[PDB]
């Protein structure tokens, strides 16, 4: 029993060829670390939703640096991307001082939003519930022809862009990080490094603090 | 567990026997004493060591005599 | 002090380790049956 | 914790003994039984004028404007606070003494 | 006891190889990285004030930890927590520290395993005891040159890092 | 109503059925915990023993230890409560080498397979789970004071 | 002779003084009294129990325990029809008291005599006589 | 057997679709630490609360009664509380529904042995639920009007927290 990906690595125990988005992979047997039934589900379910938010998040920077909505702009100015983060948090209540909750109505309604999907994984982690991972019964639009869950093709395709996505939005914050062009003029400025916008210190700034002392700094 | 003796100037007065709080002490027939029996220990897998068969013999040195000796659940009397 | 750095490295090593690796051991062969 | 009702839940006290626990009833009583002869008013600095119940009352809302900040130790609020509570949790126990008991 | 596979034996033996390849590695690796100053503040020397009496050296000039030390210290103490998830909690596949109570010992290798050139278990041991008698040979080098293990380990090298 | 029985019908049993000891409160909660739960492995249990003990473990370290006034406090509570978990997990160890007879049973707490997957669980949860309150405590301003931000 | 385990137990509403893990784990004992009355007596663990009229048996931790309630079932119920058992986690049940039928304190026959020394006790030996020797210090 | 409103929540257990407004959305499992049936009274006892919350709301808005104005001058939604705690009409209403509470808690205490239907007083003095098809249906109209007029209530009371205008205010003053 050899792996797809990896010709001549043995293939993960755990998983089982008829989950979406399988080839495979998993050298490091994470899928094992417990002997749970529904332990895999757990994982799948948390690839997904890793995904979905990576997805929104790399959609979100790209429309971002396009444009913004009427009356943004002269708030928050000029900021990018982690930095508007930032800005927003800095002028409202508990976390800064001000008149805004922008990040707070995301964390209040996300938040409700995820505690249901907390009580949804834990039934579904126990066997309690005959439900897939990702399937929260949303298809508005009738995609799937009958199931919210949708064909074996289209999970397979939301998996695959989900995957792609985090490591794009992964990129893109950390070429944010550096150069402080935000996604299309970081694409954009391609010979990178030469011009670069001054952007402010993140809320967690001591993780760019080997930058300048033990790796090169460019910038 | 403990070793109990009883010597031969056992007097034969039954008294270890009704003082022994674990049933270790029994009567046996005798011809060496009056009374016609001796104590006799056949059971100090039970003993716990009390000693109360010393101070009921009357004898000027005690006919029975116990030896504390290497402790068992039983002995050291432990009802965990 | 000549070698100054030793202190600092034995003094927790002897004081910690040391008696927290005796205890450990010691444990296991006062409560092994064979 | 939870509330069980006057009505039957199978919740039981011990390993076998079902009781119902009259939380509902006991509670809402103990309360009201308390709190209304307790509207008696007095003049005195610590009520102020009105009853235990309303001085205290009246102290967790000044005590509430000032949200972050504790009441002080020369505050009214801790003196009400324990001298309601102490006759609460004796009405409380009382009640649930007098309704679980006596049944009527 | 000893039948977990600990003491002079072949788990004992990989195990000690693995620890000294890495130990060459870092070794090497701060040589390359103290020579060009990529350390930063190496000789700037730790307060008391920030980080209490474990930062006292009593070394007569300054009385207290370099901040190099500290933080070759400090990579090390990742290692080490990595060290101990790993050894009490291992993955599904790694080969454990200790050994099941039965488990059938590995046949000792003797005087150089089968040359296979691979990602293999042979390949594994025989650069391990290269790396342990290597560890070894540059400590008795610097030891007797007088020389500190960093510059040493340059100058076997053709002074390639610094 | 009498409230105190015999345990387990037992008059002669070292126990009594108590409202403390065999309430349905009581009884909810025991069999709720991770360690009585039922359908979870002896090393999930850990992880959620662990997860839970290793969180609280960081902040009486950081605000009452030697460090606590420097600004290396989280750092030096974070790795006090590291070397508090690891001398625990030796204890651990040590407990299931002389504690359990090697037999294959491994889905009970009470078995050397079993206590060592609990094991396992516990010391990745305590280090998740005090990771976890340094990142929090690092970022939020209300937690480093006793909420005396607000003041 | 076997203890018949479906004989009713004196009425008791528990107690924290009876037997715990090592009872269930490595021995139990138990005490078997015939009463001619539904009276009070004391627990040699704790309270007052009530046994029933008839046929009673209780289970004890420890051998002492069964025994000092004989004595007390003696002493003040003149019930003198009390068989002691000792139960293993095995199912076996092993009689101990009285051992053959009658009391210790009684002679009978057949009964050999343990631990017996034929001289006094001032007549042992020595200490250093029997030291790197297996000889016992009886005689 | 799974929730209608969260589709990928199992269905709760002590909820039917046999009370008035059940959707199926119990997420939390509260339905399970308190009775239903409490759970219903205080549930139908919020909902008739704020419904005359939320007109009077609106309707002290609209108009006041006759010399309102001249003990009530700027005091718009809670400042009239304030002001008529001072005036005797706020005690006035606190002892009269205290009074009406007191046979509403004998009345709970019915439900709670299953006497009586949660919410239900017996009072329909103008005959409306007599078909015995409106009366479900006015059911359910009461638990739906109940539940917004509960969010509604809140959302002017905050609204008005914020601004201080009031509903209507709020909405012709932009
Ligand atoms: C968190 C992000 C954010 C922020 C900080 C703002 C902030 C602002 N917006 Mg924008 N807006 C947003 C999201 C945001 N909006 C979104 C998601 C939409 C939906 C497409 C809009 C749609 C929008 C419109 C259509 C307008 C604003 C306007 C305004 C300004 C209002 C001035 C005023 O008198 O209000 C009066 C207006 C309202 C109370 C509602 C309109 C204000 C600076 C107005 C503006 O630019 O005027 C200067 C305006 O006309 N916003
Ligand atoms: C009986 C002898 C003895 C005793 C009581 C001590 C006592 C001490 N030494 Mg040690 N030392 C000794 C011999 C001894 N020394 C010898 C002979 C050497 C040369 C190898 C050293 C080298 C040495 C160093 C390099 C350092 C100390 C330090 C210290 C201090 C802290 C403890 C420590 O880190 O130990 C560590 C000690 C060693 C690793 C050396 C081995 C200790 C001896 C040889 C073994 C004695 C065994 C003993 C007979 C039986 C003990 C078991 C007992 C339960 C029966 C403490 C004052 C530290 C210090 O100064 O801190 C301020 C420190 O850095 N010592
Ligand atoms: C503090 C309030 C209070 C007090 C003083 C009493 C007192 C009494 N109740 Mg009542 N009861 C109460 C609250 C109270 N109840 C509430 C809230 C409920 C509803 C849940 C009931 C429901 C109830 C029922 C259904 C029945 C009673 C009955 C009784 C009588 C005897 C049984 C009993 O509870 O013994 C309490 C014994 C005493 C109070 C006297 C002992 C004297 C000592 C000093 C006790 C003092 C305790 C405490 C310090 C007093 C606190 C007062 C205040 C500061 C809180 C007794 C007169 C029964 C009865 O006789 O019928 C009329 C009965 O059938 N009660
Ligand atoms: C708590 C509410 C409240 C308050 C504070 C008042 C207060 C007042 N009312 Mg009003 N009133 C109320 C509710 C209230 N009313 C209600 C619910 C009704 C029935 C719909 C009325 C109907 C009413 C009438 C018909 C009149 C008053 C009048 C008056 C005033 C008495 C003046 C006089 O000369 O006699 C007085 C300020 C009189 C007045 O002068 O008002 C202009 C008057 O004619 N009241
Ligand atoms: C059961 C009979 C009853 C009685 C005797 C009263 C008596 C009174 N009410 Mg109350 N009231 C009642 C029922 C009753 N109310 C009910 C069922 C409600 C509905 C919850 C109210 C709500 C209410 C409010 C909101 C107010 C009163 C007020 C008054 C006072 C009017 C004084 C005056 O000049 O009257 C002459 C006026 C009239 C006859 C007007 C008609 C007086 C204390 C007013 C007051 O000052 O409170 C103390 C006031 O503002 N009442
Ligand atoms: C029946 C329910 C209901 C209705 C119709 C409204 C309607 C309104 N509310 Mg209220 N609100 C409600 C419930 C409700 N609210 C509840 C339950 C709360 C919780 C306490 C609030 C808290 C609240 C606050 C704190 C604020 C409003 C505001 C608003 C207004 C603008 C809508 C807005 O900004 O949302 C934006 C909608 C979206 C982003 C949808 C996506 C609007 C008049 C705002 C306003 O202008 O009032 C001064 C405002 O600041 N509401
Ligand atoms: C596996 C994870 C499961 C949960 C996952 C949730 C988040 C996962 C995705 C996050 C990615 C988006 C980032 C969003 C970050 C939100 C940050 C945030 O909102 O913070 C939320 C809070 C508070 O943090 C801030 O609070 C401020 C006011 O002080 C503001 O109001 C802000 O809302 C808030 O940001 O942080 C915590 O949650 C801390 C943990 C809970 C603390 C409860 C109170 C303390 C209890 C202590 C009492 C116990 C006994 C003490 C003993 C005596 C002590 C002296
Ligand atoms: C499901 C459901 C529905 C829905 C819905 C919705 C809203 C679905 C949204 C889907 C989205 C937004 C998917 C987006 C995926 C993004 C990807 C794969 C890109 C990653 C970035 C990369 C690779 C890059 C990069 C970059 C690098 C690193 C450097 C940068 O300088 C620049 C650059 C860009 C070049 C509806 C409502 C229709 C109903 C239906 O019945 C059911
Ligand atoms: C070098 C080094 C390290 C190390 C290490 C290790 C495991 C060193 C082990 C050295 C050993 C076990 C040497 C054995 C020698 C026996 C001989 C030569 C006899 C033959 C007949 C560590 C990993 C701590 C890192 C550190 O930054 C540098
Ligand atoms: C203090 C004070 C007084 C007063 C007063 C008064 C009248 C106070 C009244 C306060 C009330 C009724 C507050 C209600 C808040 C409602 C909330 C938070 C519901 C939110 C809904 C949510 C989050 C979402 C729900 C949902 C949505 C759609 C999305 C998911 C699904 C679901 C969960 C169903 C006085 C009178 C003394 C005056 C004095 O001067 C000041
Ligand atoms: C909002 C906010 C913030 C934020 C933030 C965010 C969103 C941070 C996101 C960070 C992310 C998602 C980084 C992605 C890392 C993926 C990596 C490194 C893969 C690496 C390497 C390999 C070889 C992959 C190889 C692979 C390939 C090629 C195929 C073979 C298999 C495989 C090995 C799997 C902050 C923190 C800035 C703070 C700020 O105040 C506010
Ligand atoms: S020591 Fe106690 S138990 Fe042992 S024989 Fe003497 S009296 Fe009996
Ligand atoms: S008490 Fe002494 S003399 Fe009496 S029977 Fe026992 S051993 Fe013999």
């Amino acid at each position: 029993a050899k792996s797809k990906a990896i010709p001549f690595l043995d293939a993960p125990p755990a998983l089982s060829e008829s989950m979406p988005g399988y080839v495979g992979f998993d050298p490091l047997w994470v899928s094992s670390m417990l002997p749970d039934a529904g332990y895999v589900k757990f994982l799948q379910e948390a690839e997904i939703k890793h995904g979905r938010v990576a997805m929104l998040a790399a959609a979100g920077a790209i429309v971002q640096d396009i444009f913004t909505f009427p009356g943004v702009k002269s708030v928050i100015g000029d900021v990018k991307m982690t930095s508007v983060h930032d800005k927003f948090l800095s002028m409202e209540a508990g976390s800064g001082k001000g008149d805004m909750a922008a990040m707070h109505q995301l964390l209040l309604w996300l938040g409700l939003l995820e505690i249901a999907t907390s009580v949804a994984i834990i039934q579904s982690f126990k066997g309690e519930t005959s439900r897939g991972p990702g399937e929260f019964g949303f298809d508005p639009l009738n995609f799937g022809k009958g199931n919210s869950a949708g064909s074996d093709s289209y999970k397979l395709k939301e998996i695959k862009n989900g995957r792609l996505a985090m490591i794009g939005i992964g990129g893109m914050v950390h070429h944010y990080l550096l150069t402080g062009k935000g996604p299309l003029q970081f694409l954009g400025g391609i010979p990178n490094y030469k011009s670069c916008v001054s952007h402010p210190d993140s809320l967690l700034p001591w993780l760019f603090k080997a930058v300048g002392p033990v790796l090169p700094k460019i910038c | 567990s403990h070793s109990v003796k009883v010597y031969d100037t056992c007097i034969g007065c039954t008294q270890c026997v009704r003082a022994c709080p674990c049933d270790v002490l029994e009567m046996v027939s005798w011809d060496g004493c009056k009374a016609g029996q001796i104590a006799s220990a056949p059971r100090t897998e039970d003993c716990i060591g009390c000693k109360r068969c010393e101070t009921a013999c009357p004898t000027d040195f005690l006919s029975v005599r116990v030896y504390l000796g290497g402790e068992t659940t039983r002995s050291m009397g432990l009802a965990y | 002090m000549t070698a100054a750095y030793l202190p600092s490295i034995l003094v927790p090593i002897i004081g910690l380790i040391f008696p927290g690796l005796v205890m450990a051991f010691a444990f296991i062969y006062i409560e092994q049956d064979e | 914790l939870s509330v069980v009702a006057q009505s039957k839940s199978d919740f039981e006290i011990s390993d076998g003994t079902p009781y119902t626990l009259n939380v509902p009833l006991v509670g809402a009583a103990s309360f009201i039984g308390w709190v209304v002869p307790t509207l008696l008013p007095s003049q005195i600095a610590l009520y102020g004028g009105k009853g235990l119940s309303t001085a205290f009352f009246a102290s967790i809302g000044t005590n509430l404007a000032k949200f972050p900040a504790p009441p002080g130790m020369t505050d009214p609020f801790w003196l009400l606070c324990f001298i309601w509570h102490s006759g609460l949790f004796a009405t409380m126990i009382l009640g649930s003494i007098g309704y679980n008991g006596y049944a009527g | 006891f000893g039948g977990r596979g600990l003491g002079v034996t072949v788990n004992a033996e990989r195990w000690n190889g693995r620890h000294a390849m890495f130990g060459i590695f870092a070794m090497v690796m701060t040589s390359y990285m103290k020579g060009h100053g990529l350390i930063p503040d190496a000789d700037k020397v730790l307060d008391i004030a920030q980080w209490g009496p474990l930062a006292a050296v009593w070394d007569g000039a300054g009385n207290g930890i370099s901040n190099e030390r500290a933080i070759i210290l400090i990579a090390h103490v990742h290692v080490l927590v990595v060290s101990v998830i790993a050894a009490i909690a291992p993955f599904g596949f790694q080969d454990t520290l200790v050994k099941e109570k039965g488990y059938t010992p590995e046949s000792p290798a003797g005087l150089i395993p089968p040359f296979k050139t691979g990602l293999t278990a042979e390949a594994e041991l025989i650069n391990g005891r290269l790396a342990m008698l290597g560890v070894i040979s540059i400590v008795t080098a610097s030891l007797f040159t007088g020389t500190s293990v960093v510059d040493t380990i340059n100058l076997g090298m053709g002074k390639i890092l610094y | 109503s009498q409230f105190i029985k015999p345990y387990n019908d037992d008059p002669f049993v070292g126990n009594l059925a108590t409202p403390v000891s065999t309430s349905s409160f009581t009884k909810s909660l025991l069999s709720n915990l991770p360690a009585y739960r039922a359908g979870l492995s002896p090393l999930l249990r850990g992880v959620e023993i662990g997860l839970t003990h290793g969180y609280f473990l960081v902040g009486p370290f950081y605000k009452l230890g030697p460090l606590r006034n420097s600004d290396v406090a989280l750092l030096s509570g974070f790795f006090s409560a590291l070397g508090l978990i690891v001398i625990l997990v030796a204890c651990l160890t040590i407990y299931g080498v002389v504690s359990f007879e090697e037999t294959e049973a491994k889905d009970q707490l009470q078995t050397a397979k079993g206590w060592r997957q609990f094991t396992s669980g516990w010391l990745v949860g305590s280090v998740g789970g005090a990771s976890f309150a340094y990142i929090l405590i690092s970022n939020i301003p209300f937690l480093q004071t006793a909420g005396m931000s607000m003041l | 002779e076997t203890l018949n385990l479906q004989i009713p137990s004196p009425t008791f509403e528990g107690s924290t003084g009876g037997w715990l893990r090592a009872a269930e784990v490595e021995e139990k004992y138990a005490i078997t009294w015939t009463s001619p009355k539904e009276q009070v007596f004391e627990m040699p663990t704790g309270g007052a129990a009530i046994m029933r009229q008839g046929e009673n048996l209780l289970y004890l931790a420890r051998k002492e325990q069964c025994l000092a309630l004989a004595t007390q079932v003696k002493n003040s119920f003149k019930i003198t029809d009390y068989k002691v058992y000792r139960i293993f986690p095995s199912g076996e049940v092993q009689y101990l008291h009285p051992k053959d039928g009658v009391f210790p304190e009684k002679v009978n026959a057949g009964r050999v005599g343990v631990g017996n020394v034929s001289h006094s006790i001032g007549k042992n030996l020595n200490p250093a006589q029997i030291k790197f020797t297996s000889k016992s210090f009886n005689g | 057997a799974m929730s209608e409103s969260v589709p990928f929540l199992k269905k709760p257990e002590a909820l039917d679709s046999s009370m008035a407004g059940y959707a199926g959305f119990d997420p939390l499992g509260l339905s399970s630490i308190a009775d239903i049936k409490f759970l219903q009274e205080s549930e139908i006892k919020h909902c008739r609360i704020a419904m005359l919350a939320a007109a009077g709301s609106i309707a002290q808005d609209i108009f006041t009664f006759p010399g309102v104005s001249k003990v009530v001058g700027t005091a718009k939604m809670t400042g009239v509380h304030d002001v008529l705690v001072k005036q005797g009409a706020m005690g006035q209403i606190l002892l009269w529904t205290s009074f009406l509470e007191v046979f509403g808690t004998i009345a709970l205490l019915e439900t709670l042995d299953g006497k009586r239907a949660p919410g239900d007083f017996k009072f329909d003095p103008l005959g409306f639920s007599k078909n015995a098809e409106t009366a479900k249906r006015y059911q359910l109209s009461e638990i739906k009007n109940g539940r917004l007029a509960m969010l509604a209530t809140g959302g002017m009371v905050h609204g008005y927290f914020i601004t201080g205008k009031g509903p209507l205010e709020l909405l012709t003053n932009f």
